[PDB]
């Protein structure tokens, strides 16, 4: 959490500007799985910065 | 058919037991930021001669 510099001295503002979220065959969702693009991206041995 | 059949009082509580807050202060703060530009410049040529 960062200050708010303009406006009130209690407000905490949230900047997360982040282009290296890694997706890959090696990442499973949620509930586990490897399907569709996960295992496309382990055939292809391929993997996304988001 | 006229009576008197009802009434509304103006009676309080005495906030001896501080029940009540009524409404609250609090301190506050804001801050505004204004940040200076530069401008173009003018120029004056001369010869270095």
């Amino acid at each position: 959490f960062q200050p708010d510099l303009v406006g009130d001295t209690r407000n905490a503002v949230i900047r997360f500007d982040s282009d290296d979220l890694v997706v890959s065959g090696d990442t499973t969702f949620i509930d586990g799985s490897a399907d569709g693009v996960i295992n496309d991206l382990k055939t292809a041995k391929l993997s996304l910065r988001l | 058919d006229l009576a008197v059949i009802g009434f509304e009082l103006d009676t309080r509580f005495t906030n001896t037991n501080r029940r009540q807050r009524g409404h609250l202060l609090q301190t506050r703060a804001l801050q505004f930021r204004h940040p200076i530009p530069m401008h173009a410049p003018v120029t004056l040529p001369m010869d270095t001669m």
